[PDB]
């Protein structure tokens, strides 16, 4: 599974859309901070003077994103609640 | 194994295929009596673990299972040491020193930091007193009056201190006024 | 319902640890921090049973992971002063697990040795506070309790 | 074995608490008298300085 980001895309013969499930509390916090199309890349607009912690459970890479930024999650990344 | 369980520690209450070895604690509720006959229900928790020197020694290791009820033995043994020490102590001396009296009674009189049971290698490392209470309400009512008298003592001490400063300020004003009349 | 044929996986939280034992390879492992822990055919999670609520009742919470990071648990304890005044004292204790080397098998296995760290620490500290205040009068205690 | 023997011991317990209550009030009385006299002795001196 991989995130295809930034350009008009045609699914090659081997590919299908994959639905990203989120913990039962996270899906509401994305709407409060704004039905979700589960196949679209999950993104959050970080406020000014705030930080978000994300963990990549596949690449095993931790990241904290500061300030106003758009944070998008990879297939196995998750937000810290 | 057939082991003792519950807060009053009844025998044969739990059965198990495995002896838990690691650091853990069992609670026990014991009734004791002081030198002046005040009867107290004392709640204790004892931290314990099994000390094993070599996990390959057949004799040291077989020794762990020799006692059929280690919980029942250790609770019964320690309760008798606490009951035996407190029977020689008055309720006022006991109440103010209970944590030190129980620690000394259980570990001993030779000072030590732990109690070892050599029959199976069980070691008790602390006794944490949860509470102490008189068994009869008529004994609690007598202590509740002591609390009221201690608050009245504190209230009287406050008024007596206020009275002494009022007299000091009154005299300090009066002495300056008496002088000023003579200067006038 | 869980598909029993799919590999069992758990997302370990940040500042937490999980203990797994391989009952076939006979290899013990503790997994720290944020990580995905997957179980082999005969591996099993260690299940902690912990004290919970304000009066701290035992066996009230269950968890697959030991929370390690700086946190606090509240406890309500009844104590008695030298002049018999009986006081209900509400406390909160800040706690954390100190780990010197996350690669040491013996230090790391030691974290899971106590079956209920919450219940033990509350029960231990309450007895020290109860033991000290029993030798102190209520007026002296009220003015110096902190 | 007999309740009539336990009641006799329970009276000794009540008397031991009253003994402790009296011992507490007597100590408070002795410190009140010490402080009262310590205030009075300083006031008597201050009147002579005034």
């Amino acid at each position: 599974v991989r995130a295809v980001i930034g350009s008009t895309y045609m699914l090659t013969q081997d590919e299908v859309l994959w639905e990203k499930e989120l913990p039962p509390g996270v899906e509401e916090l994305l709407n409060k901070g704004q039905p979700r199309n589960k196949t679209r890349v999950v993104s959050y607009r970080v406020p000014h003077n705030a930080a978000v912690q994300v963990y990549d459970y596949r690449e095993k890479r931790a990241r904290v994103v500061f300030g106003p930024e758009l944070v998008s999650l990879g297939p196995e990344e998750q937000f810290t609640v | 194994l057939s082991l003792s369980a519950g807060r009053p520690k009844r025998p044969h209450a739990r059965r198990a295929l495995c002896l838990l070895l690691g650091p853990d604690f069992f609670t026990d509720v014991i009734t004791i009596e002081t030198a002046d006959h005040a009867r107290l229900q004392l709640q204790l928790a004892y931290n314990w673990h099994f000390e094993v020197n070599d996990r390959k020694d057949p004799q040291e290791t077989a020794k762990l299972f020799s006692v059929p009820d280690f919980v029942g033995d250790a609770c019964k043994a320690i309760a008798s040491r606490v009951r035996g020490a407190v029977a020689s102590v008055t309720f006022d001396d006991f109440h103010k020193n209970s944590a030190r009296i129980i620690r000394t009674a259980v570990f001993g009189p030779r000072p030590r930091d732990q109690a070892v049971f050599p029959q199976n290698g069980l070691v008790v490392s602390s006794v944490d007193v949860q509470s102490v209470e008189p068994v009869d309400q008529r004994t609690r009512d007598a202590l509740q009056r002591s609390v009221q008298l201690a608050i009245e003592i504190t209230t009287n001490s406050q008024e007596a201190a206020a009275k002494h400063e009022a007299q000091r300020l009154e005299q300090e004003a009066r002495g300056r006024l008496e002088r000023q009349k003579i200067l006038d | 319902p869980r598909n029993k044929t799919r590999v069992v996986s758990y997302r370990v939280p940040h500042n937490a640890a999980v203990q797994v034992y391989d009952y076939r390879e006979k290899r013990a492992r503790v997994v720290f921090g944020p990580e995905l822990v997957s179980l082999g055919p005969e591996e099993q999670f260690t299940v902690l049973s912990l004290s919970a609520g304000r009066p701290k009742r035992p066996h009230a919470r269950r968890a697959l992971c030991l929370l390690l990071g700086p946190d606090f648990f509240t406890d309500v304890i009844t104590i008695e002063t030298a002049d018999h005044a009986r006081l209900q004292l509400q406390l909160a204790y800040n706690w954390h697990f100190e780990v010197n080397d996350r690669k040491d098998p013996q230090e790391t296995a030691k974290l899971f040795s106590v079956p209920d760290f919450v219940g033990d620490a509350c029960k231990a500290i309450a007895s020290r506070v109860r033991g000290a205040v029993a030798s102190v009068t209520f007026d002296d205690f009220h003015k110096n309790s902190a």
